[PDB]
């Protein structure tokens, strides 16, 4: 589904993120928790306030899951296998919520990479995130 | 769609810095590029055949401006959003059916374009206020 | 992730439909066009009134696409390749519309298969129809 | 939400034939069965571990009835639906604090269970009247 030029755009975009990986995942989560407050029910045992040590670690866990998908873009279901299982069976995440995190992640990159967030690149990042979400929600389907 | 004064502050404080002439076109363009099925709702709008083609199609840029206007109109009348976007969807006859999701997508694309233009300034709580807005406006067009 | 048991429930349910294939496809279209009238913009050149030769004919065409996916349920992407292109590239169909037809298709089955439409069979037909809808929209991602 | 009179006939006629005591429970169980994530909002309800189990669970069946009840009351209060599912969402605190989508999924499941029980009597026109209704309801609760 993901063209050679989506793959180039997404690897490029992650390139510039560099070490701001975990950070930007932290902030995407905070955007999701503040903009879409239903999402907070999944993290009760979390303190979700600004600068939470817990939102940073998890934010780094999410950033490495995605970097892993990028690294294994042509075999995302096997890669994300164990997280598909976590998210649909154990946690029973509502699929709509993947669309919301995706959006907050696209918003975070937009804010941190003004030059790289061309229309073309935005499309590719949207497609990449939609494929990851499709994987994460595939043990419902 | 009750915005608290802090939410009101955040939205209006940023919306005055908005390059009105262009951000609408950036937002409407990116929608037709990121979600291509939306082109169906136009393409009676010039050539819509690439990023570059879309980004600089004049009727895109022009109707972007209307979109932004439509939005400020929602800003000034939050408590009665269905009555402001009343004659709006009406004066269109049947050009605004689509499905309410694509109003939500347009609104998320705009959020992406603001964050793109304001960076650090488009903080998470500023985003949250705008999401409330885009939400109520989307549901209005319905 | 169609399991062995969803595959069994779908081949079953389908087999009972039997030759009422196209008929039930026509009725699903008609349900869709009256319940979700936005969808009618894709069929301007059709007469969409009851008994339309054109809805019958296309209903038969949709039922056979589906039968084909069933029949090639482990390689649905390749099987529906050309239909992925038609709907995504050519016709530019809004992805939401596939959830609406899928539902009108499950409503139509419910109404004609009161014995076969158990909770379990409903869930597997839904998973099946979501998988088909994913393919048909996979040239957007 | 304007139902036409014949839309009204369609809905109400079918709705009186409905065995209330359990079609509600049938529709809420199929929800937890077809869309498993929705069990998170219950599972306090007991065991929700197999089709057979969810269908049997007593609290499923009980809230099935409440759910059907909310529906008849939306039927009897269309034009100000919000002014009817007000006491409803409020008395729940943050139990209906979930995505509007899931209210629409519950609606469609119900439509499936109505078609299931009425087969041929649930014609496409009768279905369409009911889709109008579930939609207004879902948009009310949210
Ligand atoms: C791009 C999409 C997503 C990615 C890459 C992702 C990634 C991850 C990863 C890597 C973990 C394991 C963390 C660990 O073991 O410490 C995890 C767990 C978890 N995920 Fe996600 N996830 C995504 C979407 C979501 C969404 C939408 C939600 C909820 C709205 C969610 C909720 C959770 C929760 C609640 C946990 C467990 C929290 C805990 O107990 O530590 N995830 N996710
Ligand atoms: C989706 C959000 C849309 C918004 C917010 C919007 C906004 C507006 C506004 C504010 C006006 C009145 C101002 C004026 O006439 O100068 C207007 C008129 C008009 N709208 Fe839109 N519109 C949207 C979508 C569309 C679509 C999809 C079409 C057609 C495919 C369309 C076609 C027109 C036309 C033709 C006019 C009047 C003549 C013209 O200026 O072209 N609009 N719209
Ligand atoms: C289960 C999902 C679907 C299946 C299996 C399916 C199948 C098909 C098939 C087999 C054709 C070719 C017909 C022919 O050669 O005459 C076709 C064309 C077409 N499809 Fe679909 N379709 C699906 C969903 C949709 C939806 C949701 C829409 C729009 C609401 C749609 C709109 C169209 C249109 C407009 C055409 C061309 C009509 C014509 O000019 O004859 N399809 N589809
Ligand atoms: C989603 C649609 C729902 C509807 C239509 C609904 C309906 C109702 C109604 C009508 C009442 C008041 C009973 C009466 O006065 O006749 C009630 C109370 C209650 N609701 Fe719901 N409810 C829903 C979801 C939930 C959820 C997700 C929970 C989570 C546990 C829940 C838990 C309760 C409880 C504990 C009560 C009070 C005890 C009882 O009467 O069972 N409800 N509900």
């Amino acid at each position: 589904v993901l063209s050679p030029a989506d793959k180039t755009n997404v690897k490029a975009a992650w390139g510039k993120v560099g070490a701001h990986a975990g950070e930007y995942g932290a902030e995407a989560l905070e955007r999701m928790f503040l903009s879409f407050p239903t999402t907070k029910t999944y993290f009760p045992h979390f303190d979700l306030s600004h600068g939470s040590a817990q939102v940073k670690g998890h934010g780094k866990k999410v950033a490495d899951a995605l970097t892993n998908a990028v690294a294994h873009v042509d075999d995302m279901p096997n890669a994300l296998s164990a997280l598909s299982d976590l998210h649909a069976h154990k946690l029973r995440v509502d699929p709509v919520n993947f669309k919301l995190l995706s959006h907050c992640l696209l918003v975070t990159l937009a804010a941190h990479l003004p030059a790289e967030f061309t229309p073309a690149v935005h499309a590719s990042l949207d497609k990449f995130l939609a494929s990851v979400s499709t994987v994460l929600t595939s043990k419902y389907r | 769609v009750h915005l608290t004064p802090e939410e009101k502050s955040a939205v209006t404080a940023l919306w005055g810095k908005v390059n009105v002439d262009e951000v609408g076109g950036e937002a409407l363009g990116r929608l037709l590029v990121v979600y291509p099925w939306t082109q169906r709702f136009f393409e009676s709008f010039g050539d819509l055949s690439t990023p570059d083609a879309v980004m600089g199609n004049p009727k895109v840029k022009a109707h972007g401006k209307k979109v932004l206007g439509a939005f400020s109109d929602g800003l000034a009348h939050l408590d009665n959003l269905k009555g402001t976007f009343a004659t709006l969807s009406e004066l269109h006859c049947d050009k605004l059916h689509v499905d309410p999701e694509n109003f939500r997508l347009l609104g998320n694309v705009l959020v992406c374009v603001l964050a793109h233009h304001f960076g650090k300034e488009f903080t998470p709580p500023v985003q949250a206020a705008y999401q409330k807005v885009v939400a109520g406006v989307a549901n209005a067009l319905a």
